[PDB]
């Protein structure tokens, strides 16, 4: 049972006048014969009646008013089109004068989310047939609500002066007018109490439910966007800009004194829309004076918080006047508020950004999988057992930090919740674990040391910052000073910087290389667009920078951020695995990492926005002794091969061509020329030509070999473009011969699905064909399935059984009556015993699938924990269960991680590669 | 079993073969696995690019079915017997300034650049007499090879056949699977079993052969058609 009904009920009981009883017990309501009411009423009809019966003895007994001036339950009779309406009005109270002092609409604390939309069916109608009847005007209206906080009822009212705003476009300039929050004693002006730190009262809310975020969401598309303003990016950047100005007012107004961002309201009276622009503006550069630091006076100068052609300012005070009492700073301290304003602001983006070429986010289902198939969690624990520290993750190319947000939230739920098993439980390990995971109010702490990222785009980067720190970081680390910038200019205040330090590497080409970072996981764009200001790092701070190709740059990066033994994981485009143009690069990787998986991508992952072909690498790193083992196969091949075809070419010229023969050649090969050693002639054309030849090619005469291949030889004889890099070598010759003896086996797979398909108008699910979701969680709870489901059965049996005894009672009473008058109402009581037969056949139908669910969970549970049969979800049938009937709660929407069973592409990742 | 695997484990060693750009990826290592697999037994493998001649590809202007200009061809003239089956439907009324290469004739090889990825790099041999010029559109490639060393219908039966289909379905690229592309690239690149002219005409005389007994069974199908409208004629007759 829910307290708060309780202490309600115990409110209410209190009152000296008997005037109203409840019983929840018996779930009935009576009211005093003074008010006429036009049906009996026996049920509870929901909050609204207990919220308008408090609010009744709140204006009798509390606020001292005449109870004959009070009206509710009055009924209108209109005769609408073809059809016959009948509104309703809930409080009325008239004044001397006989205008309306309190026109007041009482509806469930629940509902006001999604009641919105009968708001305008209930007052514009009454207002206007009072216009048509007397003309006259109503002064206030007032909406009024309860709400729980510290098991204390406070009061959110909204009132809006009818004679202000007399017409519904001034109204809706307005932007939900509300005078003041509560009300004010003795005839005063109402007043609005202070949103200040110190007070319980004042202070904001930290309990956040879960439901009014959907509606403030839903609100905010059908207001803010006008209906049929959908994807325009203004709107988004000055919400944006409002949800920074407001974490800035936690961050800096601190306590003792008011937040700027309500309304001050020094005069009793809200003031107009105006007057508020200069306030957001300096407090617009309060923050970006605080938070980002920036260092650019035009861009301060230039002030736009909003732009006034298309952000008009009633927008602006129903937004501020919608938030302000969301403290999101403080907000996710809560359990319940944990995760409320991150999936708020993720939906926000999610609705209401339009993305294109250039401009385009990762879907969700391939990020996750790129984190799980680095095997990033593993990785997370080992170096939290062996080093005492977490993976050290970078993306360079950060669009809105979606694969940050996901890598915070996946350590944070493996190593907390999920594989808390696999950490050890030494004293050193568990205190930091303390000071990284334990608090449990601020569970992604860590993220401030260990995630790192890089975006060109400002309005982006603050997008990033305000959605990663409203997800639980401080996002210091996030940077907007492009990807490619040298490792000098990331300067930020913080003084743990993990990206400035770097350090020339020899192997490189005495390049500078980083070398700091465990994981680099990113989505690079297709063309960079280098700044013209800074292209001193095209030369001389990257390899190929001089190459048409400008993207293939951010590979290079991968190499200087990661650590000798490090993790990749990017999707980049087909083209860079099939174009001869890109074979540089590929000899480049091929050089420095350990290619471990190319994982296919279809074509629908990133529709509409673009249709190409990408494919996911995943390599690792490789260290200072492989490196130097492949650079020194690759300088004796390069040698055998350079020998090797100035011999054949002179061999060529004599044998072939019909050169006379010269003492100018080699000693070998004026010898085997002169005594007609044959053999050497066909093994060296074997060699050189290694792949190329068949069996009947060793039989046939080397002459008409030669002139067979002449292409070929020519081909095979011609050294590579690059130079300096690979050292005047044929690539491809003395790339097989090397990776003859480092030979390490790829992993390679395609996806046809990827679990959706985003057409232009919406998505629709598909085949996942990447990973599959458990659908069953790890820990159910018996007692949380089945005390609180029976309370509400064993509740309404007591009722039933209280209503059976008096029904009886009644039938006694009527008994001793006579029978002719009595029909009708014995006739009554039949039908309310067969609707007591028909609501206790409905909970007697719930009880058969409560037993059947409680047999599964007997079943398939052994003390809340999934048996080694049912860890790996291949069972359908327990899938089924869950996601059946009313087992949709409780589910388990996390990636399954099978480890014995190979069905998808991400199993096969994580057993058949081995990452060391 | 082996073209339905959707997993490939690639040795390091394995890239550099007949490669010479070295490429990795899942596509051009399962068309390799597979060529493996078909080319194990069979020998004397070589590539197309050196016996190719030349590849011209042919362009279509803008048309409407009928217009009463010069005829063009359709996708769906294209046949897996090898045979361009010519019947034109639709015409060009405006006219270009050259069209000396652009008509069908005698004895060519047409290849199909841009269909769905089952019916892509189909080939055709043109065995009718062509009388008329007309317009071959461009998804279409006119190829001159060796004749010494290879004949014309062989390399479109091989083509048709699922030698030239697993490759292709491999090879080419598309925005979509109802029309992907494929160049001359990957012709020059090609490998063809090529065995004596003498295995190639034999190839094709058991081809031609077996499509005539179908051949055979349609024109039973015609006599039936026939036996149904004598029927209708004599019934309606008297
Ligand atoms: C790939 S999108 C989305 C990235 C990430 N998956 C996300 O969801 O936030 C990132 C965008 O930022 C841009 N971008 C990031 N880093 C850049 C850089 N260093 N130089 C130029 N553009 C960059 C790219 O143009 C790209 O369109």
């Amino acid at each position: 049972m829910k307290n708060w009904q309780r202490i309600v009920e115990a409110k209410l009981e209190q009152q000296k006048h008997k005037v109203a009883e409840i019983s929840l017990e018996n779930g009935t309501v009576n009211y005093s014969k003074k008010i006429k009411h036009n049906r009996n009423l026996k049920a509870l009809t929901g909050d609204e009646e207990i919220v308008r019966a408090f609010l009744i003895d709140r204006l009798v007994n509390e606020l001292d008013y005449k109870p004959e001036y009070l009206e509710t339950e009055k009924e209108y009779t209109i005769k609408g089109g073809h059809s016959k309406i009948n509104p309703r009005v809930d409080v009325l109270v008239k004044d001397d004068k006989g205008n309306p002092f309190f026109f007041i609409e009482v509806k469930a604390p629940n509902k006001f989310e999604e009641d919105k939309d009968e708001i305008e069916g209930q007052l514009f109608a009454l207002a206007q047939a009072e216009e048509r009847d007397f003309k006259t005007k109503v002064k206030y209206l007032v909406y009024y609500t309860v709400e729980l906080i510290d098991d204390e009822i406070v009061d959110r009212a909204i009132i809006i002066d009818f004679e202000k705003y007399p017409t519904y476009t001034d109204w809706s300039n307005g932007g939900f007018i509300s005078t003041g929050t509560e009300l004010t004693a003795g005839y005063g002006e109402p007043k609005k109490q202070p949103l200040i730190k110190g007070h319980e009262k004042y202070d904001l809310r930290v309990r956040i439910d879960r439901e009014e975020i959907e509606g403030l969401g839903r609100n905010l598309h059908n207001v803010l966007w006008g209906g049929g303003g959908t994807n325009d990016s203004e709107i988004f950047y000055s919400l944006v800009n409002i949800i920074l100005a407001k974490i800035q007012d936690e961050y800096e107004k601190e306590d003792g004194q008011e937040y700027d961002f309500q309304v001050y309201q020094y005069g009793d009276n809200v003031e107009s829309p105006q007057k508020l622009f200069d306030r957001i503006n300096a407090l617009y550069k309060r923050a970006l004076r605080e938070q980002l630091n920036v260092t650019d006076e035009q861009k301060i100068a230039e002030d736009n918080v909003i732009n006034r052609n298309k952000f008009p300012l009633n927008k602006l005070v129903y937004t501020v006047q919608a938030l302000e009492s969301l403290s999101f700073l403080e907000g996710r301290n809560s359990l319940d508020g944990k995760d409320i304003l991150g999936d708020f602001f993720e939906s926000i983006i999610r609705d209401g950004f339009k993305q294109t070429k250039g401009q385009f986010f990762t879907p969700t289902p391939i990020v996750k999988f790129i984190l799980y198939a680095l095997q990033l969690d593993k990785l997370a624990i080992d170096r939290l057992n062996n080093d005492r520290e977490l993976p050290l993750i970078i993306d360079p190319s950060a669009g809105s930090g979606t694969f940050l947000i996901e890598a915070m939230k996946l350590i944070t739920k493996e190593v907390k919740y999920k594989q808390n098993h696999k950490v050890k439980s030494s004293r050193q390990i568990t205190k930091r674990f303390e000071e990284l995971f334990m608090p449990d109010h601020n569970e992604n702490k860590w993220a401030r040391e260990y995630l790192y990222g890089c975006e060109i785009n400002f309005d982006l980067g603050t997008a990033s910052k305000v959605n990663m720190i409203l997800h639980g970081d401080g996002s210091a680390n996030i940077f907007v000073q492009d990807g490619l910038l040298p490792f000098r200019f990331y300067v930020k205040e913080t003084s743990p910087n993990y990206l400035e330090t770097a350090s020339p590497d020899a192997l490189y080409g005495d390049k500078e290389v980083n070398g700091k970072f465990d994981v680099v996981v990113s989505n690079p764009p297709f063309s960079v667009d280098l700044d013209t200001q800074t292209q001193r790092e095209v030369r001389n701070a990257f390899l190929f920078g001089d190459k048409k190709n400008s993207e293939n740059l951010f590979i290079e990066r991968y190499y200087q951020l990661l650590k000798e033994g490090g993790r990749l994981g990017v999707v980049l485009p087909e083209s860079v695995f099939d174009t001869t143009e890109n074979k540089y690069i590929r000899l480049f990787i091929f050089k420095y990492f350990k290619v471990k998986a190319v994982v296919s991508l279809p074509q629908v992952t990133f529709e509409p926005f673009t249709s190409t072909k990408t494919s996911l690498l995943f390599a690792q790193k490789k260290t200072k002794e492989e490196v130097e083992q492949w650079n020194e196969l690759w300088d004796k091949y390069g040698k055998e091969w350079s020998l090797l075809k100035t011999r054949i070419n002179d061999y060529f010229s004599y044998f072939v061509k019909g050169r006379p023969l010269n003492k100018k050649w080699a000693p070998d090969v004026v010898k085997d020329i002169q005594e007609g050693n044959e053999d050497n002639i066909r093994k060296n054309i074997f060699r050189f030509l290694k792949d190329h030849i068949k069996e009947e090619d060793k039989n046939l005469e080397i002459k008409d070999l030669l002139i067979k291949y002449a292409e070929e030889i020519s081909s095979i004889s011609k050294h590579e473009k690059e130079t300096d890099v690979f050292g005047f070598y044929n690539a491809w010759w003395v790339f097989g011969e090397v990776a003859k003896e480092l030979d390490y086996p790829i992993f390679m797979a395609e996806a046809e699905n990827v679990g959706y398909k985003r057409t232009k108008k919406g998505e629709k699910p598909m085949p996942n064909d990447l990973y599959d979701l458990e659908y069953a969680p790890s820990t159910l709870d018996c007692e949380k399935v089945l005390s609180s489901f029976d309370i509400e059965i064993n509740a309404l049996e007591a009722s039933k059984t209280k209503l059976s005894v008096e029904k009886g009672l009644l039938e006694e009473k009527l008994k001793d009556k006579e029978d002719k008058e009595n029909e009708k109402i014995q006739k009554r009581l039949n039908k309310i015993s067969e609707l007591l037969e028909t609501i206790e056949n409905q909970l007697d139908s719930i009880r058969s699938k409560k037993l059947e669910v409680e047999g599964i969970l007997e079943k398939y549970y052994e003390n809340n924990k999934l048996k080694e049969e049912y860890s790996e979800r291949d069972d359908e049938e327990l899938i089924n269960h869950f996601k059946h009937g009313v087992l949709y709660q409780y589910r388990s929407e996390d990636i399954l991680l099978r480890n014995k069973t190979v069905h998808k592409i991400l199993d096969e990742i994580r057993q058949g590669v081995i990452w060391d | 079993a082996l073209d339905s695997q959707r997993r490939v484990d690639v040795g390091l060693s394995s890239i550099s073969s007949l490669n010479s750009t070295i490429r990795y990826s899942y596509r051009w290592n399962k068309m390799k696995l597979i060529q493996k697999y078909l080319y194990r037994d069979i020998d004397c493998i070589e590539p197309l690019g050196k016996y190719i001649l030349s590849s011209n590809n042919g362009w279509s202007p803008e048309s409407v079915v009928g217009g009463e200009g010069i005829p063009i061809l359709g996708q769906e003239h294209l046949e897996f017997d090898g045979v361009l089956n010519v019947s034109p439907t639709k015409a060009t009324t405006k006219t270009k300034n050259n069209m000396e290469n652009f008509f069908i004739q005698e004895g060519d090889l047409f290849i199909s650049r841009g269909n769905t990825v089952d019916l892509v790099g189909l080939a055709c041999v043109v065995e009718t007499e062509v009388t008329e010029d007309i317009i071959y559109p461009d998804l279409y490639i006119r190829l001159k090879i060796d004749e010494k060393v290879i004949h014309k219908k062989y390399l479109a039966l091989l083509f048709n056949s699922f030698f030239g289909r697993l490759y292709f379905k491999y090879v080419s690229k598309g925005k979509n699977q109802t029309m992907v592309k494929i160049s001359s690239n990957e012709l020059l690149n090609y490998y063809l079993p090529i065995p004596p002219m003498e295995e190639q005409l034999e190839i094709v005389g058991k081809i031609e052969e077996q499509i005539g007994a179908q051949n055979e069974i349609e024109k039973q199908i015609e006599e039936k058609r026939n036996q149904i409208r004598v029927i209708i004629e004599e019934t309606a007759r008297s």
